[PDB]
């Protein structure tokens, strides 16, 4: 069988240097003239940057001269002026070239930071530039006379050397010389000599550069590139339509700057050709050659020499490198990133009637969106003669078309998106519902995942055209299929405010109310009692209820009893499906409890029952809240009666301490803290006063004198239920509000004694401003900062995807409760949930396996662990997974919006980064910058030091700036002695034995150490525990999984120690390496396998290394990436996400994972 | 410091300024050099006869007098009689070669030196000369390599019998019997040398000069040419400072500084080429005109993205001048038709001329928000075809193709013929008559009924919807 | 093209040498015309309405 020659579907890509003949291959003609267009008839002047002969017809399928205008004539080259009549599209493809008189240096290989021509010739840059400008002569192939091969000579010196030796010595200058150097260079010979010289001399200064250079050379040899190609003989010209001259309104023209640049390069070039045939003096042709060099350099990348400015306009003209380059890297996929058809957007509103799976869509928007579907459907049933007539129908908006739209809308999801997309829930699929009006209606329960308020936020719509997109939307991005945050298994569909205020007012009880004490057969007649006005919504009543427990084997048991409850809770029970016990609705149902209700419903009955449940909860929440008539008045905020007195007592305190400062009994600083303390305590006093009064002050009567319950006062219910408001904000309304802080960060010692129910005077408000102003500023800036964090994160992770099923390693990390200083700042059950056991765990006795080896620990298994006293469980983690080039699903966990174990092929890197990034808005050493420092591995300012090796240590030598510490291992050799500056107060006991990794001082420790000295599991535990500390202090729930995957990416690289295959010190992928020594462990050499050392890279540093260069050119600095790859002839195979997005094919994950897999195996195969 | 402006300023500043006396020195050197080549050209027999063969083509109406001579020292009659003189002196010198000839060969040169040749013709002569010398070198190096390199003979003994002859058999066949170590070795290659000697001895027939003279003559010519360029180059190098002083006036006219000074340098080159010092014109003010001429003439041509003819440019400038005075003279600015009466031409051309004269706007011009949104990002594609249309084209094909099957096979054929439907071009109703054999009015009737049949609606309801 | 030419042939419409640039009310916006202004180049004849 034969391969192919014509269009197949390519895999990979290759990049390399271009030969002059290779450049000529693309060129369909030489541009010989700076002329553009004829100046009257705007047709292209032939042999010019715009040429019909070289590039293509101006208009479709028409000869320039006009002789052949017929669509039949196609492959005809016109005999008058040669133009093959073809679509004007071909003017966007065909390239050209220019044959340069003198050679010219390629600015990219001259001026790239590691100058390529320079270190290829082992020659300094300033010398090479001095030769290019004809400012000195350089030797080439010196032979045996007096002179070095690369030696540089001056005017007089070259002359003297020539009189002595006429021949058998050679020197040139300018571009031709460098090209002569590169061609004469024999890479093989230089390589051998450099290998010997490397071995002979031992110096770090010497062999660092040495190893760098040798790597390039053998790479350049293996590349297939020949050094001469860094010097341009032929210069390709970009196709005209990519730098168009197209007319504008008012008859003015506009064109790309490249033309202005290209034009220049031609002129100077042409002039030089002329100056050769005119036999000009050296001083001139030299200046012209330099001028040509300047023009070419300016053309390729402008700004590395003089920064040429465009004609008549100050602003420097944009060069070809600036077209690729940008902010950041490439413009195409980077934000932002291309406009997309079939879309729209508008202001959003509520639409409480919606089911959770649908959304209100304005009529007009849907008409314009589905226009092609409507056109095709109208003539499929025959309501429209042809597509045009269909267009006129919808353009006339004939009444019959609306029903046809209901057909194309019915089952056809649409994508909704909000402005700051953070986690994957930022886009969700809904079923469209046609709605009169111009506003988008959005189901309230979803409002939480989007972080979308109704204060006028706008949302965007996208239509899923292809069938696969409809089914992706319905089976992946659909609203009902993601009810759970991927960051933590808790439901993100949790009812928000009005709904939970309804249910709080529903299940609640006052002391005496209509119907108190009676008994009813069931919830049906309970509502009948309430709705008819007989019984109050909240009254204590016994009623017969039927609850269910599925505690049988896959089977729902039923049990009935007389439950002591209220009327509201009785009514509410009608919604609770089946197998939930009545215990869940018998409480007061605050916002916290109302979430765990939905959660349990999901973990018991599954998905479908939970959804319809959730809908009902919303409907009833809104409804009953409306019945409740909850409001907020000015008399709803109750100020303590004792406030003025509290202020006065605290006011005496300040004058006491003041009297002590006037008499010198206390220092100025000591006074300030003291006065500040008494005022602070006062605030607490007032807060816990008004809280008592406000909370319980309802005092009511049942058959007796008195009793007191939790208040029914409006604002308390809001704060108590969990709907909205909190003790801090309430404290500002009624009790005094705080002590504000002056701009420098100090806190003013005269707090705000008034509150919002009372008036604030001039001063109090003015002092309040800074807190407001700093609040708004901090959030508005920290919002952007958060995004930046996610950016680095998705770059360092991304391509990580679940690939194997089970890698089959027993390895894993030990999960214990966080147990910080008090009792259990976070339990064991939360740490191990949804993860998989590393090995079977024992009861307190043994030969009894409670959980058997690797098993998903779900709610029952975690409770079985809780039944027994088991305090510690080892768990497989993504950091320890043996799978190379990915993570095995068995090592990850179950977590998803669904409870099942993570599917094969889901991309965990993105969701890991997103899960960490989305909550980052709520953060504020400590705070969000602390997180960034952790993931960046940065060594702290005044770190501690750990014992390098176990065994007894002592102090040695004396004070030079370091007082040496000498360690003495028991069995092993002593020689380790570290130089520690002694002016830092020590800890380590001079006469005691310290284990390696002990405290030799105090203060933070660099995690680099922890990795090196303590080990892999230790450092990963350190990162997760420290970062989780930061988040948990703010109340953010983020499962340790996500943090672990970032960690795994942090350690991707390691530095070899031993040898026998690859280089000694190379930092390299532990995936590549481990797979290499595992392959070596058998076959091959018996064992030549090399030892490595795991390394810790910060997130921004680890993202640097990516095999695919197309990915790197995206987020990195474009220029350097392209060059450094182009020399080695690197062949990018795609295989990653970023790169596949650029090229526009299926992501090698999710739905696409089948494709790449099926192709990857076809590759490197028969 | 790079920035090539500097590495020029510093490279030329080394060249020392010419004294007013030094200028004549260099100019004198030029005269000697050229006159050498002029005299060297006069000494070539083929150079005369060729000029003769060219004027015989002039009198035969196969060429024109402007394409051969630029004039002599000092009209068709004068040209005719002057050429007769040349022809006369040639035909005497030609027969006198029977030693004494030299005295007349000397006079034949003198008369020929009065002719100032057109540069093209002059170049062709020299080219013919140098090409003839290539032909001589070919044979010189062949006979050398066929002996020294192939048959192993020293060059020390190879040149003894060469000089003075290098034609006849004195060296080839009489030196192989000398029984020297290199003698008996010459027989193997004899067949190849003696047959290649043909062109060598033929040159003395064509050119009418022994291989002896053939090198000498164009050697002096080579020497002269070198001297000329040497001196001229020298002159140009001296006046570079002048070019710099002139281009500093024209800086912002829309061409780069070094571009200007380079174009001006070419002008200076022309000035040296055409300068005659015997006229007493200071070289500074004579070259200034040429250098200044090159700058402007270049600026007009290449400094625009849309090249405009010269007369257009001059027109534009005249308007700026008027607009300058008239700006404050009128207190507002001249009306669009104000400069029109001031200017010669039809005066409505102000609008047209003013439009095409404008320079295109950078498509990279930033507009708004400071964002990467740039002017070029907003220019929509008007040459494309929207898909909501393209869909209707593929449909209309299916439409007419359906409705043409509703007719008789000849009505479809006749209608598909009369229009380009699924066929190359289309055929005139007379052409259609030839394909069907029944011709003229007959076909036209059918056409009518065909269009008529699609007119009355059953057919008609579908195709009418295409026109909105 | 061929089939457009047949279409005009059947329905006998003379396809104009002029294309329609006329200003029309943007989609969806509806109102009352309260004013009209006509600016003319100096030297071109003002039309009737102007
Ligand atoms: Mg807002
Ligand atoms: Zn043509
Ligand atoms: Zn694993």
């Amino acid at each position: 069988l034969k391969a192919q020659t014509k269009t197949e579907e390519f895999d990979a890509i290759k990049i390399a240097l271009a030969s002059p003949d290779m450049i000529r291959s693309w060129s369909f003609g030489e541009v010989k003239k700076p002329e553009t267009i004829n100046y009257r008839t705007f047709k292209p002047e032939r042999d010019g940057l715009f040429c019909a002969r070289i590039f293509g017809p101006v208009k479709d399928y028409e000869c320039l001269c006009g002789k052949y205008k017929r669509l039949k004539h196609r492959g005809v080259i016109c005999e008058k002026c040669g133009v093959e009549v073809t679509q004007t599209k071909v003017r966007r493809e065909r390239m050209g070239h220019i044959e340069l008189a003198s050679p010219t240096a390629h600015i990219w290989f001259l001026k790239s930071l590691p100058s390529r021509i320079g270190l290829l010739l082992d020659m300094p840059l300033r010398d090479i530039e001095r030769v290019l400008y004809f400012e000195s002569y350089v030797v080439i192939e010196g032979g045996m006379t007096n002179l070095e091969r690369q030696q540089i000579l001056t005017e007089e010196q070259y002359l003297d050397a020539l009189e002595e030796f006429g021949d058998e010595f050679d020197a040139k200058m300018g571009a031709e010389a460098i090209q002569a150097l590169l061609k004469s260079m024999d890479l093989e010979q230089e390589c051998e000599q450099l290998r010997e010289e490397l071995n002979e001399t031992n110096s770090e200064t010497k062999r660092k550069k040495l190893t760098k250079r040798i790597k390039l050379l053998e790479a350049f040899v293996q590349s297939g590139n020949k050094p001469e190609w860094m010097i341009l003989t032929v210069l390709p010209v970009l196709p005209p339509d990519l730098r168009p001259l197209v007319p504008l309104d008012g008859g003015r023209f506009a064109t790309s700057d490249l033309n202005d640049l290209y034009r220049r390069v031609i002129n100077r070039n042409n002039r030089l050709k002329r100056l050769l045939d005119l036999a000009a003096p050296d001083i001139i042709v030299r200046n012209e050659k330099r001028m040509l060099q300047e023009a070419v350099d300016a053309l390729l990348d402008n700004g590395r020499r003089g920064r040429a400015i465009t004609g008549s306009n100050k602003r420097p003209l944009k060069s070809l490198a600036d077209m690729i380059k940008g902010k950041q890297g490439r413009f195409r996929q980077n934000l932002l990133g291309k406009r997309v058809d079939y879309s729209g957007r508008s202001v959003i509103t509520v639409g409480p009637y919606l089911r959770l799976h649908q959304c209100g869509l304005p009529k007009k928007m849907a008409l314009e969106l589905f226009k092609p579907f409507i056109y095709g459907k109208l003539e499929l049933r025959g309501l429209a003669t042809t597509i045009k007539a269909a267009k006129k129908m919808v353009e006339r908006e004939e009444a019959v078309v609306w029903d046809i739209l209901d057909e194309v809308i019915r089952e056809h999801p649409v994508l909704l998106n909000r402005a700051p997309t953070l986690h994957r829930l930022g886009i969700q699929a809904f079923e469209p519902v046609l709605i009169e009006g111009k506003a988008i209606q959005l189901h309230p329960l979803v409002c939480a995942a989007y972080n979308a308020d109704f204060d006028g936020d706008q949302m965007a719509v996208h239509v899923p055209l292809t069938l696969e997109a409809q089914l992706e939307a319905r089976a992946l991005m659909m609203s009902t299929n993601n009810i759970l945050s991927p960051a933590n298994g808790e439901p993100i569909i949790v009812p928000s405010q009005d709904v939970v205020l309804g249910l709080y007012y529903m299940t609640r009880d006052c002391v005496n109310a209509k119907g108190e004490g009676m008994v009813l057969t069931g919830p049906k007649e309970a509502e009948r009692l309430y709705r008819s006005g007989l019984a109050s919504l909240h009254a204590r009543v016994k009623v017969r209820i039927t609850e269910y427990e599925k505690d049988a084997n896959g089977e729902l048991v039923a049990k009935t009893s007389l439950k002591d409850t209220t009327v509201g809770r009785a009514i509410l029970w009608m919604i609770v499906p089946k197998g939930l016990p009545y215990s869940i609705v018998n409480q007061a149902l605050g916002k916290k409890a109302i979430s765990k209700m939905l959660n349990t419903c999901y973990r018991i009955l599954g998905l479908k029952p939970t959804v319809i449940f959730a809908d009902q909860i919303m409907y009833t929440g809104f409804a009953y809240a409306a019945r409740s008539g909850a409001s907020v008045g000015i008399d709803d905020m109750v100020i303590p009666e004792k406030k003025h007195e509290i202020i006065s007592e605290a006011e005496a305190e300040v004058a006491e301490i003041q009297e002590q400062f006037q008499s010198g009994l206390v220092t100025a600083g000591e006074r300030y803290n003291k006065v500040i303390d008494i005022w602070a305590a006062a605030n607490d006093r007032v807060s816990k006063a008004m809280m008592d009064n406000l909370q319980t002050e309802t005092v009511i009567n049942r058959d007796g004198q008195e009793e007191k319950q939790v208040s029914f006062n409006s604002i308390y219910m809001m704060a108590d239920s969990g709907a909205r408001g909190s003790a801090a904000q309430i404290r500002q309304l009624a009790g005094m509000r705080g002590l504000m802080a002056k701009p420098d960060g100090s806190i003013i010692e005269t707090p705000i004694t008034a509150n919002f129910r009372e008036g604030l005077n001039v001063l109090q408000y003015f002092i309040s401003t800074h807190g407001a102003r700093k609040g708004l500023a901090d959030t508005a800036l920290k919002t952007a900062n958060s995004g930046y964090l996610t950016r680095r994160l998705v770059d360092v992770a991304q391509d990580l995807v679940v690939t194997e099923d089970d890698c089959g390693t027993h390895e894993g990390i030990m999960m214990t409760p966080v147990i910080e200083g008090g009792d259990v700042k976070e339990p064991l059950r939360d740490r191990v949930l949804g993860r998989v056991t590393a090995e079977d765990v024992l009861k307190p006795g043994t030969a009894d396996i409670l959980v058997p080896r690797n098993t998903l620990l779900h709610e029952q298994w975690c409770d079985l662990l809780e039944e027994n006293s088991v305090d510690a469980v080892k768990v497989r983690s993504v950091v320890s997974c043996d799978t190379d080039f990915g993570v095995c699903a068995h090592c990850y966990g179950r977590d998803l919006a669904r409870g099942h174990i993570i599917n094969k092929g889901e991309a965990i890197g993105v969701i890991a980064a997103q899960s960490i990034g989305e909550p980052g808005t709520q953060l504020t050493t400590g705070g969000l910058p602390r997180v960034a420092d952790l993931f960046e591995a940065r060594r702290p300012k005044e770190p501690a030091i750990l014992a390098e090796i176990s065994g007894i240590v002592s102090f040695g030598k004396e004070t030079k700036g370091k007082r040496r510490l000498v360690i003495t291992p028991v069995d092993g050799s002593d020689p380790y002695e570290e130089m520690i500056p002694k002016w830092r107060q020590l800890n380590v006991f001079e006469g005691e034995r310290v284990e390696r990794g002990d405290v030799i001082s105090d203060g933070p420790e660099a995690p680099h150490d922890i990795l090196r000295l303590r080990g892999v599991h230790a450092v990963t535990r350190y990162i997760v525990n420290e970062v989780q500390d930061v988040y948990r202090l703010q109340g953010v729930k983020i499962n340790d999984k996500h943090i672990e995957v970032i960690v795994r990416q942090m350690l991707r690289k390691a530095t070899i120690v031993n040898a026998g295959s690859s280089d000694f010190l190379e930092g390299e992928q532990v995936e590549y390496s481990r797979v290499k020594i595992a392959n070596r462990e058998l076959e091959a050499n018996g064992k030549v396998g090399a030892t490595y050392s795991r390394d810790l890279l910060g997130i921004t540093k680890a993202s640097l290394a990516t095999e695919s260069f197309i990915s790197a050119a995206s987020f990195q600095e474009t220029t350097r990436v392209l060059t450094e790859a182009a020399v080695a002839g690197k062949r990018d195979e795609l295989r990653g996400l970023k790169e596949n997005v650029i090229v526009g094919r299926l992501i090698p994950a999710g739905t696409g994972y089948a494709y790449h897999q099926d192709r990857m195996r076809r590759r490197a195969a028969g | 410091t790079t920035d090539p402006v500097r590495m020029y300023m510093r490279e030329m500043g080394t060249v020392e300024l010419l004294t007013r006396e030094g200028e004549i020195d260099i100019a004198k050197r030029i005269e000697d050099g050229i006159n050498q080549v002029q005299c060297s050209v006069a000494e070539y027999p083929e150079a005369i006869t060729y000029l003769l063969e060219q004027y015989d083509r002039v009198e035969a109406e196969e060429a024109r007098l402007s394409d051969l001579i630029t004039g002599f020292v000092d009209d068709p009659e004068l040209a005719r009689e002057k050429f007769a003189e040349l022809r006369a002196q040639y035909v005497v010198t030609r027969d006198t070669i029977k030693a004494t000839a030299q005295e007349e060969i000397l006079k034949l040169s003198e008369v020929f030196k009065q002719f100032r040749l057109v540069p093209k013709q002059f170049d062709y002569l020299v080219n013919s000369m140098r090409v003839m010398m290539d032909r001589v070198r070919t044979q010189e190096r062949l006979i050398m390599k066929l002996c020294v390199e192939q048959c192993k003979m020293p060059k020390k003994n190879f040149i003894t019998l060469f000089t003075g002859n290098e034609t006849s058999d004195t060296w080839f066949n009489a030196a192989i019997a000398m029984n020297k170590p290199w003698s008996e070795k010459l027989h193997d290659v004899s067949e190849e040398v003696h047959r290649a000697l043909q062109k060598l001895q033929q040159i003395e027939e064509e050119t009418g000069l022994t291989i002896e003279q053939v090198k000498d003559i164009n050697r002096r010519m080579s020497i002269g040419e070198a001297k000329a360029r040497r001196a001229k180059k020298e002159m140009v190098e001296a006046n570079l400072r002048l070019v710099i002083s002139i281009a500093k006036k024209y800086t912002n006219r829309g061409l780069q500084f070094l571009d200007l000074i380079q174009e001006g340098n070419i002008g200076l080159m022309k000035a040296v080429d055409k300068f005659e010092y015997r006229r007493g014109y200071k070289f500074s003010t004579y070259a200034t005109w040429w250098i200044r001429q090159a700058i402007t003439r270049s600026i007009a041509d290449q400094a625009r993205t849309i090249r405009i003819p010269v007369h257009m440019i001059e027109t534009i400038n005249k308007l700026n001048r008027i607009s300058r005075q008239m700006l404050q003279e009128m207190g507002r600015e001249p009306t669009p038709e104000e400069l029109a009466e001031r200017m010669l031409m039809p005066e409505d051309k102000i609008r047209k001329v003013l439009k095409i004269a404008k320079e295109p706007i950078s498509m990279e011009t930033p507009i708004g928000d400071d964002e990467d949104s740039h002017l070029g990002d907003f220019i929509e594609d008007t040459t494309l075809e929207l898909p909501l249309d393209s869909a209707t084209t593929e449909s209309l094909r299916a439409a007419t193709h359906d409705v043409l099957a509703g007719l008789t096979a000849r009505e479809a054929k006749v209608l598909r013929m009369r229009f380009g439907i699924d066929m190359n071009t289309d055929y005139t109703l007379e052409e259609v008559g030839k394909q069907f054999d029944v011709t003229r009015e007959r076909i036209r009737q059918i056409e009518a009924k065909a269009l008529r049949k699609l007119r009355h609606p059953s057919r008609s309801e579908v195709l009418r919807s295409f026109l909105d | 093209t061929p089939e457009e030419k047949l279409l005009r042939a059947i329905f006998g419409e003379k396809a104009s040498d002029v294309k329609d640039s006329s200003l029309r009310v943007p989609n969806g916006v509806s109102g009352t015309v309260i004013d009209v202004q006509v600016f003319t180049r100096d030297g071109v004849e003002k039309d009737k309405r102007a």
